[PDB]
Order: C-alpha cells, then structure tokens, then sequence
C-alpha cells in the first residue's frame, strides 16, 4: 500500500515535475525564444539609437 | 570537433 | 566570408558531412532549425563550454555579407571551417611595400589600374575585368582608381 | 516490487524530468533574466534613442 502510495507519489511527482519541466521548458523556449528577439530590440533599439545618435553626430 | 566527436573526428 | 569557401576548395568534403551531422545537433532542440544564439550555445555546451548570445549573434553575422542575420546551413558550414586551420599569416604592409613598389609599376603610391590589370593577366589565373576591377576598388578606400599603398596594405592584408 | 519499482522508475523518470525541469528552470531564468536584461538594453538602447532623439532635435 505504502509502495502504491508512492507508486502515485512518485509518479504523480513525476507528472507534477513532468507539468512542471513542461511550464519550464516552455518557459525556457519562450524566454529563449522572446530573448533572441529581446536581443534583437537590443539589437533595433541600438540600432535605432545609433541611427538617430548619428544623425545627432 | 574532436571534444564533439571523439573517435569520430578523424578528419575533424 | 568567402576565404571559408576558398578553404574547403582546399579542403575535403567528407568534413563537409560531418558538419552536416553537427548543423543536424545544432540545431537538436532549436528554435529555428538553424543555429542562432543558443543554437551556437549548445553547440559550444556539447563542446563542454558555455558561450553568450552576443558573440553567438555575431559569428552569426560574422559572415554576413548580404545581411543574412541567421546561420544558414551553408553558411552554417562556411562558420565551420572557419575554425578549421586552412590558411593563415595575415600578409601587411612591409611585404607589401616590397610588392607595392611592383604592383605601382607607375611608383604612385598608388596601384593605378594598369599594374593591377597587367600583373593579374601575369598571375596565371583567369583575370576577369571583376576581378581587376573589385581589387582596385577594395584597394583604393579613397576610391581614387587607384590603389594608395596603404590602400595596397588593404588590397593585401591576410589574402593567402 | 512492481508498485515500488513504479515509484523507483517513476522516480527515475521524475528524477530525469525534475532535473530537467532544474534545467530548464535554470535556463528559463537565466534566459528571463537575459530577457530582462536584454530587453532592459533594449529599453535602455529606447531611453537612449529618445535622449539622443530630443537632443537630436
């Protein structure tokens, strides 16, 4: 009963973590994803300020 | 490409 | 962003499908399938380090000669050997005084177009008016149709 | 045996998938908070565009 019990709580974890790794993983991949572009606002933002910065030049 | 591919880099 | 291309005409093709392989883990987990940032960060974590973004990016543009912004497979495989040692040795401007002093034939300076042109034609290569005419260009910066001596240090910096 | 070795392999899976999880949690913060950064860059980089925009005026 005890084993079953942790039958569950072991694989209830593992389907908690699984959820878990999951709103992670995908957490991950759109914090990866939204980064590169971030970077790439980074990249416009600078690239936008250099455009006006140098104007201002 | 050998710290990748070990053995496997034979050219790399 | 060609010199890679002129090394693997040196090189072989069996590495070529080997970075075919690499591209294919890569990318294993990627975003776009081909390698941006954390694409090329995995690529230097299987390698055992740990890269950022930035530099990721850059490499990236590193080649980027049409503003391209992404890895494609080919230019995947120009990054690859880029780090292979191909052709080195970076040749500058004392050697270039000693070969400038030949290429101004006309002792400008500057490499007019006639010693460009004439010594091309002597190189033994096919001598398009492309190539004739890039050289002077990339040589002359100041753009005065001919190649300056420094603007020659230019038309033969690193070129093995 | 078949109950606990569910919870062991169910443990196993959930170590994998929580270590996992570990890791994309990781990532997913270090990625958010190059995010966070990154877009601080690009809101900075924006910050510095309208500084350089108005003085560009």
């Amino acid at each position: 009963e005890e084993a079953e019990k942790a039958a569950d709580e072991s694989e209830r974890g593992m389907k908690v973590i699984e959820s878990r790794a999951q709103k992670d993983e995908e957490k991950m991949e759109i914090q990866e994803i939204q980064l590169k572009e971030a970077k790439h606002i980074a990249e416009d933002a600078d690239r936008k300020y250099e455009e006006v910065a140098r104007k201002l030049v | 490409m050998q710290a990748l591919l070990g053995a496997r880099a034979k050219e790399s | 962003d060609d010199i890679y291309k002129a090394a693997v005409e040196q090189l072989t093709e069996e590495q070529k499908n080997e970075f075919k392989a690499a591209f294919d883990i890569f990318v294993l987990g990627a975003e776009d399938g081909c390698i941006s940032t954390k694409e090329l960060g995995k690529v230097m974590r299987m390698l055992g380090q740990n890269p950022t973004p930035e530099e990721l990016q850059e490499m990236i543009d590193e080649v980027d000669e049409d503003g391209s912004g992404t890895v494609d497979f080919d230019e995947f495989l120009v990054m690859m050997v880029r780090c292979m040692k191909d052709d080195s040795k970076g040749k500058s401007e004392e050697e270039l005084s000693d070969l400038f002093r030949m290429f101004d034939k006309n002792a400008d300076g500057y490499i007019d177009l006639d010693e460009l042109k004439i010594m091309l034609q002597a190189t033994g290569e096919t001598i398009t008016e492309d190539d004739i005419e890039e050289l002077m260009k990339d040589g002359d910066k100041n753009n005065d149709g001919r190649i300056d001596y420094d603007e020659f240090l230019e038309f033969m910096k690193g070129v093995e």
